[PDB]
């Protein structure tokens, strides 16, 4: 959740609620899918150590974070560009993302 | 990064199909394959090149060496339509292939 329409340059915070599992046994990662169906890696956080990594695409604008206690993954998008329009997923990461997000469409216009 | 060929793949039910990806460094078998059925989120099929994650039927198999990995469906069934994506985890950040849409050839 946290999606919706936003005007270019705006900011937004995406959430992701995990359940079933031991939250901190697994890394959560933010991946988007653009309207033309292309998939892109947005960011990677290790929820137990705080450590975040990103492609240049969003470097310095998006900020991934988590709460091992409340079982929450966050994406804080800042200075949104038109190209960030897309569906955003997270996904519980051991050697892959085997579950688990249903999406959440952000639209920058 | 990754390159996926072919882009479109018309196949008849019962047919076999092969979708391949190629990386820029040797990625040591750490690649996975996702199926995004239409109108749904993607789902995992094979991880570590060929290890079938549970629930996936054995008509799907993975293989590959150095930089080229292939997904094979021995007998294509109706439920297998949608877009397949390969993805490497050899080095962050995780990068996905552009996708191969499988369409069912029908009468």
């Amino acid at each position: 959740s946290g999606a919706e329409l936003a005007k270019p340059g705006s900011s937004v915070k995406i959430s992701c609620k995990a359940s079933g599992y031991t939250f901190t046994n697994y890394y959560i990662s933010w991946i988007k899918q653009t309207t033309g169906q292309g998939l892109e890696y947005v960011g990677y956080i290790s929820t137990g150590s705080g450590g975040t990594n990103y492609n240049e695409k969003f470097k310095g604008k998006a900020t991934l974070t988590v709460d091992k206690s409340s079982s929450t993954t966050f994406m804080q998008l800042s200075s949104l560009t038109p190209d960030d329009s897309a569906v955003y997923y997270c996904a519980r990461g051991d050697w892959n993302f085997d579950f688990w997000g249903p999406g959440t469409m952000v639209t920058v216009s | 990064l990754m390159t996926q060929i072919p882009p479109s793949l018309s196949a008849s039910l019962g047919d076999k199909v092969t979708i391949t990806c190629q990386a820029s460094q040797n990625i040591n078998k750490y690649i996975a394959w996702y199926q995004q059925k239409p109108g749904k989120v993607p789902g995992l099929l094979i991880h570590y090149t060929s290890t079938l994650v549970s629930g996936i039927p054995s008509r799907f198999s993975g293989s590959g060496s150095g930089r080229d990995y292939s997904f094979s469906i021995s007998n294509v069934e109706s439920e297998d339509i949608a877009s397949y994506y390969c993805l490497q985890y050899d080095s962050s950040p995780r990068t996905f292939g552009g996708g191969t849409k499988l369409e069912l050839k029908r009468a």
